[PDB]
Formats: C-alpha cells, structure tokens, sequence
C-alpha cells in the first residue's frame, strides 16, 4: 500500500503539501544466469484517472530497471506512474509469472526487492 | 509544362484536360472546361489530319517544321474560329458539354 | 475604350495569369493528394488498423471547378490527428535474449 | 419579350489511388502535408 | 405608402461535453490547438 | 443580363463554394472544440486543481 | 525570487544538486540564481528528525 510508507512524514509539514510521484524504478539483487532475462510486471491498483498505458511497467534485467528504452525526464509525454498522490490509498503490485515453473530458480536466488521512488513537492 | 510521355498516351481526355488551361488563356475563354470541350470538338473535326496527339507531338519539336507549319496553323485557325463562334453565340458551358 | 485596351493590366495579361495558375493548381492538387495518401498510410501502420479511411475522394468537385479543394484535405488531416491523439498509448517494453 | 436562364450539367469528382508507404513516422508527414495544403489553399484564393 | 422592417427570433448556443485526457504535456497541446483555431479563423473570414 | 448569367463566377459557383465551406466549418468547429477540451484537461491535471 | 527557486532538497549528498539532471541551458532559472554574492542573507542547511 502506498500510504503505509509514511512518505508524507519524511519532511516537515511546510515546504508544500502537494506531493506526487514522478518516477518509479526497481532493483532486484538476485543471481541471474547469462543470456537469461527476468520477467516481472509492476502495476498500480488505484482508482485515480490515468492516461492510457501509464499505469504499469515491465521488468527485464532488474538492475535499476525503469522499463524503458532510455529514461528522459524531459519527455513530452507523461512518465509511468506520474501524478499519483503519495498519500493515495492504492497499492503497487509486483508480479512474477511462471514462477512455479520456469522462474523458480531465479526466485529462490532472490534476496529482496528495492524500490526507488522519485517525487516532487510543491 | 509538357513531356513526351503524355504525347504517346492514347487517353485523349487526359490530354484535353492537360492542354485546357493554355488554350483557354490563348483564346480568352471563360473557364478551362470550355477550352477542353472546344479542344475535343476540334479533335473530332480533324482539321488538317491532326488529332490531339499530333498537335502535342508537333509542339514538342525543336523547330523541325518543314511543311507541318501549315498543319499547325490550320489547327490553330480552326480552334480560334470555333472559340470565336461560341463566344459570339454566348453558348453556355452546359449546352456545349451536352 | 482605347485607353482601357492599352492598360498594363489588360485582358491578355489576366487571361495568361489565370491560365498559368490553373495549370499550377491542377498539378499541385495531385502532388498534395499523394502526400495525404502517404500520411494516411503512415497512420494506418502506426495504429495497426487498416480499416481507417479518411481521404474518401471527391475533393476535386467539378461544381466548384476544383476550388477550395484544400479545405477538404485540411479537414481530413485534422480528423487523422484527432484519431491519433485519442487512441494513442504508451506501450510496455520487453527485452528478450535468445 | 425575351428572357434568359442559367443552365447546369452533371459534373463528376476525383478518385483515390492506393497509397504508398514512406520512411518517416506520422507527425512529420502530417506537418509536411499541412504545409503543402496551406500552399494549395493560397493558390485557390488567388485564382478566385 | 408601405414600409418594411427586419424581424429577429430567439437563438441558442452550443454546449460543452466532458473532456478527455491526452498523453502530451500542456504546452504541446496548447500549440496544436492554437494552430487549429487559427485555421478555423481563416475559414470564417473566407466565408464572410 | 445574359453576359452576367454566363460568367465564370455566376450564382451557382458561389452558392456551391459557400455551402461546402459551411459544412467544412461546421465539422472543424467540433474538432477544434474537442482539442481545446483535452488541452484544458491537461492543464487541470498539471495544476492539480 | 521566482517561485520555488529558493530551496533545494538533499537525498544522496554526493555532489548533489537537488535535481533529476543538471542542465545549465535550462529555459527556467536555476535555484539560487541571481543572488548577489555580497548579499547579507544567509544559507541554512537543515537536517530534520
């Protein structure tokens, strides 16, 4: 759940109250064999209206992955997860498919999951 | 504004459409459509044995005109006569087309 | 009347100007229609939907003698842009190693 | 007393040929065609 | 001696539907809509 | 009068041109209003108001 | 000062600039730009919690 992170409490009540996400990346410190790609999906389960296709990203290599060709913060289009209020009641879901199955060994080698959230304060 | 490729085409309607504006300009005609229909009438007449294709080929010549000047001037004279007669009669475009 | 005939902007000048402009317009219409067609093909490739059709023909209508043909192309391009904007989407990315 | 009237005839329209595929993406082709169409409109206005 | 006068009737106006969300940021949409409305103004002037 | 009727820019041409332009204007107005609406929605999202 | 150009936030602290990326050719003013060096004001670094 997003609101359970208590991000709003990391800074004083001043400096602005409109705090919204700008970008999300994720790192998976796990041992992956050569010529093998991780397959994961990060999804947003909230109810806020979003532009089409800006609510989920895909994970292939998992080293500070952003699910993009290249990350350009000056893009004319909205980045994924942009505009989500940090105090939202929605939840972010990470899904690993076929982990029963093909991705079993990689998930066994997995240690934990790290999220990098870049947001703005106004 | 012309080339040999359209000179060899057998579509006389396309050639009339191509040549209509210049004929209209050189005869003080009202609109290009009137020029196109005058050209079609002249082609039907065949003044000096010259069709539209013959006229277009004669135009595309580097003054290599021995006696074909007679054919060219006869074609132009017939066209001018037709346009002047139509203008004098004040014939509408619709009647001429029909 | 004599002064009117010796004017710089007499009948002959106007006739020649409008004839040349008519020819230029006739060729430019074909060029711009070809451009619109390739733009529509590019849009069809982008949306992966061959069923969308926006250039429906009839832009050059003989009733208006071909005038305001460009307005129809402008409207069609506006519709194309609106459709592209509404149905656009940010695609998910996946890399695969084989 | 004589009188005169306007006469009209049936007129057709242009047709559409199959299109071709270029190399550039959509927006750039859109802008190029927009410029060409603007030029065509100016030509028509001058003619009128 | 007769006379004539103009007559006027009640006239309405257009309405607004709910809008939709695009993908581009504000300035790009602003410039696109500016181009479109310029074209519309030209059309109106020609009509007049 | 006869010459006036046989003109290139007679009544029929003007009528057809203005009718076609009226239809084009009518559709273009809807298109551009939709564009303005999406621009306004983008601004609302940007200002979060 | 222009709005929002009077304070920056520190996250990692290794030559940090408080931005996604630093572009000196930005169309907008950078933070603290335009302050006279001989100003009597003071810069405050605050560590909360």
């Amino acid at each position: 759940r997003l609101s359970d992170l208590k991000i709003f409490s990391d800074y004083p009540e001043s400096l602005g109250n409109t705090r919204q996400l700008k970008q999300v990346s994720v790192t998976l410190p796990a041992l992956v064999g050569p010529y093998e790609d991780i397959r994961a999906v990060l999804n947003y389960g909230g109810s806020i209206v979003m532009p089409r296709g800006c609510s989920a990203i895909a994970l292939s290599h998992g080293v500070n992955d952003s699910g993009q060709f290249m990350l350009d913060f000056n893009d004319s289009r909205y980045l994924p997860f942009e505009g989500i209020s940090v105090n939202d009641s929605g939840s972010l879901t990470l899904s690993f498919p076929d982990a029963t199955d093909r991705q079993k060994a990689l998930l066994e080698s997995l240690s934990d999951i790290i999220l990098h959230i870049r947001y703005t304060i106004r | 504004s012309i080339s040999e490729d359209m000179a060899q085409s057998h579509n006389r309607e396309l050639q009339a459409e191509i040549l209509a504006p210049f004929i209209a300009a050189t005869l003080h005609l009202a609109s290009p459509d009137m020029a196109r229909y005058i050209l079609l009438w002249t082609d039907n007449l065949r003044p000096g044995g010259l069709d539209i294709a013959g006229f277009m080929t004669l135009v595309l010549k580097e003054s290599l005109n021995a006696n074909e000047t007679t054919q060219l001037v006869q074609f132009c004279h017939v066209m001018a006569q037709l346009s002047l007669s139509v203008q004098t009669l004040r014939l509408s475009e619709a009647e001429l087309s029909v | 009347l004599e002064l009117l005939q010796r004017k710089f902007t007499n009948k002959a000048l106007y006739s020649w100007m409008r004839g040349k402009l008519s020819a230029i317009y006739y060729q430019f219409f074909d060029l711009t229609q070809s451009f619109c067609l390739m733009a529509q093909e590019a849009l069809r490739r982008e949306l992966t939907d061959n069923g969308v059709t926006f250039i429906r023909g009839g832009a050059w209508n003989g009733t208006t003698a071909g005038l305001m043909a460009g307005e129809t192309l402008l409207l069609n391009l506006a519709e194309m842009e609106k459709v592209w904007l509404e149905r656009d989407e940010r695609a998910l990315e996946v890399t695969r190693t084989v | 007393a004589l009188l005169t009237s306007m006469v009209q005839a049936s007129q057709g329209g242009s047709a559409v040929l199959p299109g071709t595929l270029s190399l550039y993406r959509f927006p750039v082709m859109l802008e190029r065609t927009r410029n060409l169409v603007a030029q065509l409109t100016q030509f028509g206005t001058s003619l009128l």
